[PDB]
């Protein structure tokens, strides 16, 4: 729980190898038919970052490069990005308050490699300033491709900022340089500022469910899911109100929202639970409540606040946007100079990742600049200076513009 | 950029 | 039930009858029954009530005897009755209509049949 770097990673890298060497191993995981791939998603890692006095950040057994008693003092985090060209938009979602990002390549697919900056390409709104050079051929063709594709690679640098850190030419089959790797990963990434005393705030993303047949009615059961921190760190054991929560049907007033609280027990730390909520990755809360609400998988998309809390939350809604003036990177000369982005039309379905919540998109009132619409379900005031709507433009999702809350 | 070289000698002379 | 069996004991007692026959065809008669529960409550009295609804849990485990309530049906479970008897049924309906007449409504939620 310490990093929320990202990762870019377009077809046939080897994804496993990589991760699993910079996350160590896969945590159990379970409940089938998910969540559809191209959704809101977020990484976890069983291992952590540290040294020995050493470049070399192994895994936690304390001899075997050498010696140099490691410091189990905190834990890694990751996020997570299949190995496919399709996972560009969710993690332009999760590109905004993020911690840095990885830079993949290969050589396996073209050597004029379309897809990276295809795919990284909100380098100017969204924060994408750490990244690494990082070359994947070291397998099938040798030092002609890679001696003409370090040009290649590095006539990516100049404007395009393609140069936050320098080539690694690996298979990480071979696990290679990964004392390199995690050398600049400890180094030559920093950790961003945050917040320490504020009141500590979370939108629920990844519910579960721990009450399968086979046991007494005695146990301690509730509502377990998924987060991470945006601001505050979270304590064991007060008034945590999450504010609408369920959608307030037949709500005919103002104050007829229901003042609902829990407590919380587990934050899984994979290994223990420290009860204070360690930010800087995903973080395994557990409400105190034993409804059939919280529980089932009916919770994705509310706050977490405490008793007298600021926000007031209603559909009002009127946002001022812009659009793109292309599908983001994509040209391809074989008849693909005509991926249209059409603008906003009356009544169309979005997606509107206002903060790191999907709900979809519904819309009113088309001005050029501005827009009033309404939206699918009571949503939480988060942030103005960024909602992300995304729409439909092929099989799966692209972002298409970007917003402000008037 | 003087890590490719290293590569270049060592990495590729002993392992892929 | 007749346990001052004497009077031509036949045997010891009424041995070839004792060894499986007596015992070996009782015929109870017995038909399977399974009434439901679909209590919850929602606030901070509903957090109160959400312990209750816990200990409506531990409270139909223990003090009126229904027995073995199981965890397969996620949202709601069970509780069982099986004729030995037949007057836990009475019982079993008694206090689940005063859980549902006294115990709910002071601490506003939601439940029926």
């Amino acid at each position: 729980a310490t990093i929320n770097i990202g990762t870019i990673g377009h077809v046939a890298h080897g994804k496993s190898t990589v991760v699993k060497a910079i996350s160590g191993v896969h945590t159990v995981r379970f409940k089938n038919e998910l969540e559809r791939n191209i959704t809101i998603k977020l990484g976890y890692a069983n291992a952590k970052i540290y040294k020995l006095d050493d470049p070399s950040c192994p895994r936690p057994e304390c001899y075997r490069g050498t010696k140099g008693n490691f410091k189990l003092v905190r834990h890694v985090s990751f996020v997570d990005c299949p190995g496919h060209d399709i996972l560009m938009a969710t993690m332009l979602n999760g590109a905004a308050v993020m911690d840095a990002a990885l830079l993949l390549i290969a050589g396996n697919e073209s050597c004029p490699q379309p897809q990276t900056s295809e795919h990284l390409a909100a380098i100017e709104i969204m924060k994408l300033k750490h990244i690494l050079i990082l070359q994947n051929k070291i397998d099938l063709v040798k030092e002609s491709q890679a001696k003409e594709q370090y040009e290649q690679i590095l006539a990516f640098v100049q404007g395009t900022v393609a140069e936050g850190a320098p080539i690694i030419p690996i298979s990480a089959q071979l696990k290679y340089n990964i004392e390199v790797v995690c050398e600049y990963i400890v180094k030559k990434i920093p950790v961003p500022p945050r917040d320490f005393t504020s009141e500590p705030r979370l939108i629920v993303i990844r519910s579960f469910d721990v009450n399968k047949p086979g046991c007494e009615v005695d146990d301690l059961k509730g509502g377990v899911a998924g987060g991470s921190i945006l601001k505050g760190v979270l304590k064991v054991g007060q008034e945590i109100e999450v504010r609408p929560g369920i959608v307030s049907k037949d709500s005919e007033g103002k104050l007829m929202c229901k003042p609902i609280f829990s407590k919380i027990v587990s934050l899984f730390a994979e290994h223990n639970d420290l009860q204070y909520a360690a930010p800087g990755g995903l973080i395994g809360v557990g409400t105190k409540i034993d409804p059939t609400l919280c529980r089932a998988d009916r919770m994705v998309g509310q706050v977490l606040g405490a008793v007298g809390a600021l926000p007031e939350i209603f559909t009002e809604l009127e946002i001022s946007y812009f659009l793109l003036r292309r599908l983001l990177g994509v040209r391809t000369e074989g008849d693909k100079k005509a991926a249209k982005v059409q603008k906003l039309s009356k009544n169309e379905v979005l997606m509107v990742n206002i903060g790191s919540l999907s709900t979809g998109g519904r819309v009113s009132a088309v001005k050029a600049d501005l827009g009033k619409i309404v939206l699918t379900n009571p949503v939480c005031t988060e942030v103005g200076e960024k909602i992300a709507l995304s729409r439909r433009v092929e099989k799966h999702w692209r972002l298409i513009g970007w917003g402000q809350i008037r | 950029d003087y890590t490719y070289e290293e590569l270049l000698n060592r990495v590729f002379n002993i392992m892929r | 039930d007749p346990s001052i069996l004497d009077s031509l004991d036949l045997n010891e007692d009424e041995r070839e009858v004792l060894i499986n026959n007596i015992n070996r065809r009782l015929t109870p008669q017995a038909v399977k029954i399974r009434a439901d529960i679909e209590v919850a409550c929602y606030g901070y009295e509903g957090i109160d009530a959400v312990k209750e609804a816990l200990r409506a849990g531990l409270n139909c485990s223990t003090e009126n005897m229904p027995i073995k309530i199981n965890l397969i049906a996620p949202p709601r479970y069970v509780m069982t009755t099986t004729t030995l008897e037949r007057t836990e049924g009475l019982s079993v309906l008694s206090q689940a209509m005063a859980v549902i007449k006294e115990k709910i409504e002071e601490k506003r939620g939601v439940f029926n049949v």
